[PDB]
């Protein structure tokens, strides 16, 4: 019962940490990038 | 978690003002899905709602009766 606590919030604490202190790369640029040029073709597709 | 439960909670994290609008008046008339649905690491929809932060979701679910509890400090 004390173990299932300290698990579930150190979990939460880890990906916490895992959002605070990762700095951006560049996987994550290209994923923005595609972001923006696939809902710019979808819209152009629409609009097309 | 439910399958409509986590299809709430990933219309949820992806910006949608459509399908968490047609969950949330679907959870109005029908007692199917529970607004207050966890992830499996705590994090219920208004979480979700907070840590993208997105004003729209968090006042079209803060006018249902979401449980606000210990949310303000997130």
């Amino acid at each position: 019962e004390v173990i299932r606590n300290l698990v579930k919030r150190y979990v939460a604490a880890m990906i916490r940490n895992s959002k605070t202190n990762e700095g951006l790369t560049e996987e994550n640029f290209k994923e923005l990038k595609q972001d923006i040029s696939s809902f710019r073709y979808e819209v152009l597709d629409l609009l097309g | 978690l439910s399958a409509e439960e986590k299809a709430f909670l990933s219309a949820v994290e992806k910006g949608d003002y459509a399908t968490v609008k047609q969950a949330l008046q679907e959870a109005e008339i029908y007692y199917n899905v529970n607004i207050n649905c966890m992830d499996p690491l705590g994090r219920s929809a208004l979480l979700i709602a907070i840590e993208n932060e997105n004003l729209e979701i968090m006042e079209l679910l803060l006018n249902h009766s979401v449980y606000v509890g210990d949310a303000l400090l997130y």
